[PDB]
């Protein structure tokens, strides 16, 4: 979270992998513009990414599946 | 000689007095040493270093 | 260095000091007794703790 | 020249009787003035009613012993200190405790005058091991203020106290703990200002908030005498 | 010009933004640590004693 | 609940400045509770009048000198900071000092307004060493509390002063030193009552009784937040 990221590390299992996943999600929320899954609570997108990973709402597989779902739906909207 | 001087000015020959705290107003438990030390402002002004 | 001297001065003891051997109902009234000035910071005492 | 009147921002009730009161902003160096003046008044001058003496049948000393009671006599007196009594009419009451059998002797089992209330009926005075053992004692609730330990009384009063008047520290003041703490208020106007945080905690006889109000009401009255 | 809205924008942009403090010589990896800033009125960095 | 309230007994004015004001009778444990809150308020913030700007004839900045004047304009400004005036009615006055001839220029030579009292008229402002020398200066005296440095003012002031208006730092507060002793009072039955003796040392601009009245007023105003809580 804000002070310690231990819970996120136990949820992913690797400091480095946690950084990569959290950066991907924060990029989604900062540029991609999509809404957070936890309340804002006046935090920078980085910390919302960490908080979401703390609750198990965001895992690398979850990010992959959401991205694939949206991309396949756009490809369906092509036709 | 230091202590003969401290006795001349009616000061604690131990050179160490009872200080009260400024905020809570209650005495510091055990005596503190107080006296005039000569300090020098050096040339390391944070204005020039920041 | 300063924090360790603070901890050492507070968690120490004396032969006969203010509040020598009274019983306290916990840590909170130990703090109350010290602040009130009724017991010295380091004075042997029986306190119930959980 | 009305100085800086603050705004109570946070009333964090952590428990039914333990609170945090955050109060910002104050003129620089007023956090300590107010916090310490309060803390001192709350610690050493708030009035309340507290147990002061106990006569236990079959006992003459605190270091003596009683069979059937799991606790020592010393632990019994210690349990009596943390008794939250509240008297309504008078400045002295004599309660009696009489229990028999097996089970915890909670405060709910005290013979009560109608005008004397007990805040915590679940405060365990002592335990009973054997069913043939019973406990009888005569407790003295007294009204006062501050905190007067046992030694002060035992050396102050010379009157012939009958053998059996085991003597208890009197926690008259209803404040279990108070600790203030002064942070810095980041105000656009000036940052030199400071904010006060008061972790208050009482016994149940009074709420924390009523306790702070009563403390402020005491100091105000003393200063009213000389404010003009 | 340092308007009083610049300071509000600064406190908004500095929240949750870690900043690396370094001291040379950097003999070991604990010589460069990321803190989280608190804006103070002065010209000297303020360091936590324990670190 | 038998709280006995205190009452200013008398002002033991030892010296022109030293005043051992007595304050009794107090409950046990209140001599310090009042005493320290007072001391902090009296020394923390009390209102007084201080020289804020100066303006000497034909002087452009304080790092210069004057002909016939033994001090630099900086030493004159440091001698002016410690000017102890008492402004009766208004809130900002402008005094004028004009003197010529060999001798010390003291604060007794300020052409006094009607409602401006200089309590130490022997406070040497400056020295003139030439018979043809002359100093003419317009000293602005404000009222406030605390210590306001000149830099804070000029940063808070966008107005462009003329080149020649020297800017003195302002130490408004009149109370210099203050101590107290909690002695034991004498009452017929209550022997646990106290009495508080506050010794104040000032510039001579605040009257001790009025100083304590202001301090008690500030404390009572501030405690209103806790009394009428939320």
């Amino acid at each position: 979270a804000r002070v310690t990221v231990q819970d996120a590390v136990e949820k992913i299992g690797n400091r480095f992998d946690l950084v990569l996943v959290a950066a991907r999600r924060a990029r989604q929320m900062q540029v991609g513009g999509k809404d957070p899954l936890v309340p804002e609570e006046n935090d920078k997108t980085t910390v919302i990414a960490l908080r979401e990973i703390e609750e198990g709402l965001i895992n690398n597989q979850i990010l992959d599946v959401r991205e694939r779902q949206e991309q396949q739906e756009q490809e369906a909207a092509e036709l | 000689e230091i202590k003969e001087l401290l006795k001349l000015g009616d000061l604690p020959t131990s050179g160490q007095i009872r200080l009260y705290d400024g905020r809570t107003g209650e005495q510091f438990e055990r005596p503190v040493t107080v006296g005039y030390m000569y300090m020098l402002k050096l040339n390391h002004l944070v204005d020039d270093k920041m | 260095q300063d924090v360790v001297l603070g901890l050492y001065y507070m968690t120490r003891d004396c032969v006969n000091a203010k509040g020598e051997g009274m019983v306290l109902t916990g840590p909170k009234e130990a703090e109350r007794l010290y602040r009130s000035g009724l017991a010295s910071l380091h004075a042997r005492v029986k306190v119930r703790i959980t | 020249t009305e100085f800086l009147k603050p705004r109570l921002v946070d009333i964090e009730q952590v428990s039914s009787t333990h609170a945090k009161v955050t109060l910002e902003p104050l003129e620089r160096g007023f956090g300590h003035t107010l916090g310490n003046a309060l803390r001192r008044i709350l610690l050493s001058s708030m009035p309340g009613c507290a147990v002061t003496e106990v006569e236990i049948d079959g006992v003459l000393h605190e270091y003596s012993t009683k069979e059937g009671v799991q606790e020592d006599i010393l632990e019994i007196l210690l349990n009596l200190k943390g008794l939250a009594v509240r008297v309504q009419g008078k400045d002295e009451v004599i309660l009696t405790l009489n229990k028999s059998g097996i089970g915890p002797v909670t405060a709910a089992d005290i013979t009560h005058d109608g005008d004397v209330e007990i805040v915590k009926p679940q405060h365990v005075i002592c335990h009973l091991t054997d069913e043939n053992a019973s406990i009888s004692m005569r407790i003295k609730v007294q009204r006062g203020r501050g905190y007067v330990p046992a030694s002060t009384r035992i050396h102050s009063e010379e009157d012939e106290r009958p053998i059996g008047r085991l003597l208890v520290d009197a926690c008259y003041s209803p404040v279990e703990r108070i600790a203030y703490n002064v942070e810095a208020a980041r105000v656009e106007q000036r940052t030199d200002l400071d904010k006060l945080v008061i972790e208050m905690e009482t016994n149940g006889t009074i709420d924390p908030e009523e306790a702070i109000r009563r403390a402020a009401t005491i100091l105000a009255e003393q200063l009213e005498a000389f404010v003009d | 010009r340092e308007e009083a809205v610049v300071w509000d924008i600064l406190d908004e942009v500095i929240r949750e933004h870690p900043v690396l403090l370094n001291r040379a010589p950097t003999l070991h990896r604990l010589g460069i640590q990321a803190f989280e800033p608190v804006l103070i009125e002065g010209k000297a960095i303020q360091l936590h004693p324990l670190v």
